[PDB]
């Protein structure tokens, strides 16, 4: 019982990071909202 | 693009528009929208400029220009006037209040606009101030004179 | 930037000033600052040349021209006057006392500012001296006349 309740607690913790990361990851490309050139990521804009 | 006041308790906290589209949406400050009709909507944001973007309706198209980075030392209009510096920011005069006055954009005389202000009011008798704008390589430049008046 | 005389017991030990913020702080020979109300503060050092650097305030904004080193055999105006040669120093002629005349910049006609002296007077009838100027590359070139008279 206490192992499968500090692995899930650390897998959850773990996947808000990811989240926080991600978004974070996301930030970036707010530059485009000029709609200029393309700069060859992994979303599309063609 | 009218320049839109953001009515902040009554004032004109931005008097923002949109440069072909995306809007010139502060969240800089405040302020009750000017054509809050158009404004009804949502926006993003900007975290690196404390703003946020319009996107502005299809039936807002024909919105106002985006020129490009290309700038020499050269007077962009403002709601105080023009300022003709490149280097240091566009050479003002001493003697306007930037606090406020933040959502004059860089009014280039070709009928370019390039830029739009950010804050850094003066020291000397002129005044270079930060802005927002393309960067060398037209990246969205946020021009940050060390040391800024807000706004 | 007003060529603020050192006054090195009533000199004008060096007529020195802030070309663009940095001032031309000589640690050469000595001198009670003209602007000493400015010059209240204190400056860091030059071991290749005796001088110090100013960083001039905010309220000091708007101090002096930094001209690049593209320069000709061209006349820049100095104390004692202007002088056009550039492969050896400025044409100036024999007969100006370069001792005391140290703070001299390069005025260059096109109200650019690139150099100042460091000594070298002359043996013919000429006198191009030793300066202190941006190189090639635009580096921080201390021109050096071989045989220099002090100042």
């Amino acid at each position: 019982c206490t192992c499968v309740a500090i692995i899930m607690v650390s897998c959850v913790t773990s996947v808000w990071l990811l989240c926080r990361t991600r978004n974070l990851c996301i930030t970036p490309y707010k530059l485009a909202p000029n709609a200029q050139v393309p700069i060859l990521l992994a979303l599309l804009c063609c | 693009d009218k320049t839109f006041p953001i009515m902040l308790n009554g004032q004109v906290n931005g008097y923002a528009c949109v440069v072909g589209g995306r809007v010139f949406k502060p969240l800089h400050v405040e302020g009750r929208i000017d054509n809050e009709q158009l404004a009804a909507i949502k926006l993003k944001k900007a975290s690196i400029y404390d703003l946020e973007y319009g996107d502005v309706p299809q039936c807002m198209k024909s919105d106002t220009l985006q020129y490009t980075s290309d700038k020499p030392p050269g007077f962009y209009n403002w709601h105080h006037g023009a300022v003709q510096y490149e280097n240091n920011r566009f050479t003002v005069p001493r003697g306007v209040g930037g606090k406020g006055d933040s959502g004059r954009p860089i009014l280039d005389n070709k009928g370019r606009v390039v830029a739009i202000v950010l804050g850094g009011v003066n020291e000397g008798s002129r005044t270079a101030l930060s802005v927002v704008t393309w960067n060398q390589k037209g990246v969205t430049v946020k021009d940050t004179p060390e040391g800024s008046e807000p706004w």
